[PDB]
């Protein structure tokens, strides 16, 4: 890999610089290089990895949605034929997006997840596995769509099981996992009732645990609780 | 309307 | 080139799709491919070319400024030594930015400018040549800085001479050229008085020609006149 | 203050 000759600490340092410069593709490449050094990641380093790829894939997903919308309109009744270009370019962006997802899933499989033993790291990485299978599911249309969806479900479910056993209901990783698994239910699995039930129960159980927290932890948890509330308000 | 929230 | 097998019209079509998706690197690559087909560019196509590269280089410049600021602070008295990483990464972004500028200048030299005979195309391309030498000048620190600056100046000056002879004072290309040449004077050539004089005279001469215009042309011209006013207000 | 304008 092109980062093989750079020190682990230098890659982390440059990932932080890239974040400041909003150079998220660079940030992702630096963190990929850091992961490939083979050592486990600290809490801060795990969040640098997730921030980097979340921003890269987020831009690709937004672009894919724009192009998919244009493509769908071109296939409506009365739309003038414009040739293969819209499909080709949507496919180009789709292929690049799938490549990013495959890269992240490859890092998780080689070998972040198998070495992650603490709840905070294991749940974090399994949430990421669910997230990137979900992003693959968003663009999937063929023979493997059901298997992609079930891979997302399975990763989220393992993360949920661990988080419920090993973390308090206000833990920000547990809350963000539940938020995203709820979105999976609503958008991917065609299970809006499950999505709503999970968001409500997650919110209520966190509310009841807020009294145990410091001011700073309270701020962290209530921020994500508001995102659960935002979705419940949108969906009901 | 607003794009549902994920993290 | 990787776009050599794609039809000119398909490249233009996909450049417009990339713009809608805010995929400006793709947009630039498509328009580069279109230029390399060897035919002259229409007014709309010239503006697709400029929009694409303006957005690409604009992001690189913003990132370079962030990193340059961090680097300068690291060289202040009492700053802890952190190693070569800040300089290395600033250099990486700088080299990529210079590469984009060289690519644009190469398209202008091979062979957009030499085939551009109408005032609207020739002034447009010479403004672009001045702009991309100016972006090179922003990061230049060595033996060639003065020559880079004079290359920007020379391109802007030829564009100004043609625009004054061949275009009305309200022409949007003439106005944007003057705006940018004024910024060159202020920021690059250490000539704030020239920058202010040019912006004022450009504004006043356009004001006096507005009465000749349609409502739509009036809107186009007054929009750029307000940018000249913004700079005059900032600089006085 | 504001970043001067170019086009
Ligand atoms: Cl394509
Ligand atoms: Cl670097
Ligand atoms: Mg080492
Ligand atoms: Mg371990
Ligand atoms: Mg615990
Ligand atoms: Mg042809
Ligand atoms: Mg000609
Ligand atoms: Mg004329």
């Amino acid at each position: 890999g092109a980062m093989g000759s750079m020190e682990r600490a230098s890659l982390i340092q440059k990932a932080k610089l890239a974040e400041q410069a909003e150079r998220y593709e660079d940030m992702a490449a630096f963190m990929k290089g850091a992961v490939e050094k083979g050592e486990e990641l600290s809490c801060e380093e795990r969040n640098l990895l997730s921030v980097a790829y979340k921003n890269v894939v987020g831009g690709q997903r937004a672009a894919w949605r724009v192009l998919s919308s244009i493509e769908q309109k071109s296939n409506e009744e009365g739309s003038e034929e414009k040739g293969p270009e819209v499909r080709e370019y949507r496919e180009k962006v789709e292929t690049e997006l799938q490549g990013v997802c495959d890269t992240v899933l490859g890092l998780l499989d080689s070998h972040l997840i198998k070495e992650a033993g603490d709840a905070e790291s294991r749940v974090f990485y399994l949430k990421m596995k669910g997230d990137y299978y979900r992003y693959l599911a968003e663009v999937a249309t063929g023979d493997d769509k059901k298997r992609i969806i079930d891979s997302a479900r399975s990763a989220y479910q393992e993360a949920m099981d661990i988080s419920k056993k090993e973390m308090p209901p206000t833990n920000p990783i547990r809350l963000g996992l539940a938020l995203n698994f709820s979105v999976f239910h609503y958008e991917i699995a065609n299970s809006p009732e499950e999505a709503i039930s999970l968001a409500k129960t997650t919110f209520d159980e966190a509310m009841a645990d807020l009294h145990t927290l410091s001011e700073d932890s309270y701020k962290d948890s209530t921020l994500i609780m508001q995102l659960l509330r935002d979705n419940l308000t949108l969906w009901t | 309307w607003q794009w549902r929230k994920s993290l």
